[PDB]
């Protein structure tokens, strides 16, 4: 019943500002220790900030003077105000709830923050015709991430969403593929539902 | 900062200990050490907390110990399902906040060699209508995690317009990768095209022409 | 002690409820009742109640109100 749902992630320019929200449920943030922990792609964990039950706030030296932790006791929300952002801050930001001795007890699903000079680009989505494998090609987009579901979430098992390629153009390309029975194709419908929030791109693609 | 070895490669059923070397400002002061396990594509999970205790749902085989200025996480009867990134966490006092270790990549020795599954897709008619062409070569379920990709246009090697990912760990301890070939509709139609994946000295080839 | 530490203004001192202090007790900058006055100065630094190594380990993030 304890849920931590973070939002506010996306693309920001260097020296720019962003605010992250963490919608909590199953417990109260005013009675708990609440923290933010980040993770840069393929790197280690880094403690960002904490907010005590009594309102005390602590920060890592790496973000002091630029970041601010806060909460809304009425809305049961946790915030992270991020100013003067560097490419070094590019990371998946996890909303956390502390257990005993500042140990982490519950983590959110994480929200990725991308800091770069490049602009937002919507993906061009193409079908991948067909045990047989069929899929969707999510071409030339920026920044990460992209969400891809099949048949509005009715097809989850046997879904392989391959990690995106970072091209020399500075754009990403991803492919989602589902393995199905090779000759039962005619008695089934296959649609990928691609969502790229920074560009506000939402497309549903029917596959042969 | 807290320091951990980049790796540790251990045997199934055999016990293993991951070291967390502190400082007088963190473990030296007597601040308890917590341990986390992080599976691929997932967020970390509290495994051990200050410095021996286990939360509800963690097996009895996962144990913790603290020795003055340092700490260790032990796993009795190691299983393949333990192949994950492990982190130690304490409180630094000169820094005035929680501190995390560099992390340890746990490897389970005794895993069979798995040849990769290769699926090569030609460019869709929709992309070709937009005067563009992309060849999609998807590679999955290989072990150990290291492959080489070589593209061929009618026996001749093609290296321009090739974009290949670094190997990525899957949920089943195996690895995935992908390679993209950007061509002009003219090049795609003026030739077959091959995606050659070499895994530990064995070549798996896929070809597209409709 | 609940009424003692409370009579010496510790109940919610610098955002730390009485339960944190009662628990901290369980487990020359000050220029030296005397213990409380000094603790108040200690908690005012960049560490907070984490200055007491036992408070972080045993009291920080628990049901501290249980102590009172």
């Amino acid at each position: 019943q304890v849920q931590l749902v973070e939002s506010g992630g996306g693309l920001v320019q260097p020296g720019g500002s962003l605010r992250l929200s963490c919608a909590a449920s199953g417990f109260t943030v005013s009675s708990n220790y609440m923290s933010w922990v980040r993770q840069a792609p393929g790197k280690g964990l880094e403690w960002v900030s904490v907010i005590y039950s009594g309102g005390s706030t602590y920060y890592a030296d790496s973000v002091k003077g630029r970041f601010t932790i806060s909460r809304d006791n009425s809305k049961n929300t946790l915030y992270l105000q991020m100013n003067s952002l560097r490419a070094e801050d590019t990371a998946v930001y996890y909303c956390a709830r502390e257990g005993p001795g500042d140990s982490i007890d519950y983590w959110g699903k994480g929200t990725l923050v991308t800091v770069s000079s490049a602009s937002t680009k919507g993906p061009s989505v193409f079908p991948l015709a067909p045990t047989a494998a069929l899929g969707c090609l999510v071409k030339d987009y920026f920044p990460e991430p992209v969400t891809v579901s099949w048949n509005s979430g009715a097809l989850t098992s046997g879904v392989h969403t391959f990690p995106a390629v970072l091209q020399s153009s500075g754009l990403y390309s991803l492919s989602s593929v589902v393995t199905v029975p090779s000759s039962s194709l005619g008695t089934q419908t296959y649609i990928c539902n691609v969502n790229h929030k920074p560009s506000n791109t939402k497309v549903d693609k029917r596959v042969e | 900062v807290l320091t951990q070895p980049p790796s540790v490669s251990g045997a199934p059923g055999q016990r293993v200990s991951i070291s967390c070397t502190g400082r007088s400002s963190n473990i030296g002061a007597g601040y308890d050490v917590h341990w986390y396990q992080q599976l691929p594509g997932k967020a970390p999970k509290l495994l051990i907390y200050g410095n021996t205790n286990r939360p509800s749902g963690v097996p009895v085989r996962f144990s913790g110990s603290k020795s003055g200025t340092s700490a260790s996480l032990a796993i009795t009867g190691l299983q393949a399902e333990d192949e994950a990134d492990y982190y130690c966490q304490s409180y630094d006092s000169s820094l005035s906040g929680s501190v995390f270790g560099g992390g340890t990549k746990l490897t389970v020795l005794g895993q069979p060699k798995a040849a990769p599954s290769v699926t090569l897709f030609p460019p869709s008619s929709e992309e070709l209508q937009a005067n563009k062409a992309t060849l999609v070569c998807l590679i999955s379920d290989f072990y150990p995690g290291a492959v080489t990709v070589a593209w061929k246009a009618d026996s001749s090697p093609v290296k321009a317009g090739v974009e290949t990912t670094t190997p990525s760990k899957q949920s089943n301890n195996k690895y995935a990768a992908s390679s993209y070939l950007s061509l002009t509709p003219e090049q795609w139609k003026s030739h077959s095209y091959s995606c050659q994946v070499t895994h530990e000295g064995s070549t798996v080839e896929k070809t597209v022409a409709t | 002690l609940a009424a003692a530490m409370k009579r010496h203004g510790l109940d919610n001192y610098r955002g730390y409820s009485l339960g944190n202090w009662v628990c901290a007790a369980k487990f020359n900058l000050c220029n030296i009742t005397a213990s409380v006055n000094c603790a108040k100065k200690i908690v005012s630094d960049g560490n907070g109640m984490n200055a007491w190594v036992a408070w972080r380990n045993r009291c920080k993030g628990t049901d501290v109100q249980a102590w009172i």
